[PDB]
């Protein structure tokens, strides 16, 4: 029986992987210049929420 | 789930690898607080379930994670900058 904990863990793994994927994409696009990198604008809280 | 599984999911995720200089991202620990409003002026306030029911709010709590960012500039010094409560 899959209760709230396994159901939310399954639901959350993919969302966290999507957050990592978007951080990778944005960071790569911004670091192709090689200038700098900042985390706080590279993380989209809306994904998980 | 909240106590074990979120930490396990965050930790078991592979470290982000990126690149010239090379950058690595690691997630150290997660922290959860009591449910709180983000009121429209930004002011914190504990949100009661009755108020969440009445105002059509969502009874949720913010999630913070410590992130360590290591930058390698090939100069033998890899600078790590840790960020608390991201």
């Amino acid at each position: 029986l899959d209760l709230a904990g396994p159901l939310l863990a399954f639901l959350f793994r993919g969302m966290f992987k999507n957050l990592l994927k978007e951080v990778r994409i944005y960071a790569q696009k911004f670091i192709d210049r090689g200038k700098d990198f900042n985390l706080e604008l590279a993380i989209k809280t809306r994904i998980i929420s | 789930f909240i106590q074990m599984s979120v930490q396990r999911i965050v930790e078991d995720a592979p470290p982000i690898d990126l690149q010239p200089p090379r950058y690595l991202l690691k997630f150290e620990q997660i922290y959860l607080s009591k449910p709180t409003h983000w009121e429209r002026d930004g002011a914190p306030s504990p949100m009661m379930p009755n108020e969440a029911r009445l105002r059509n709010l969502t009874y949720s709590a913010p999630l913070y994670v410590d992130i360590t960012k290591t930058v390698i500039k090939e100069g033998e010094e890899q600078l790590q900058t840790q960020h608390q409560k991201t």
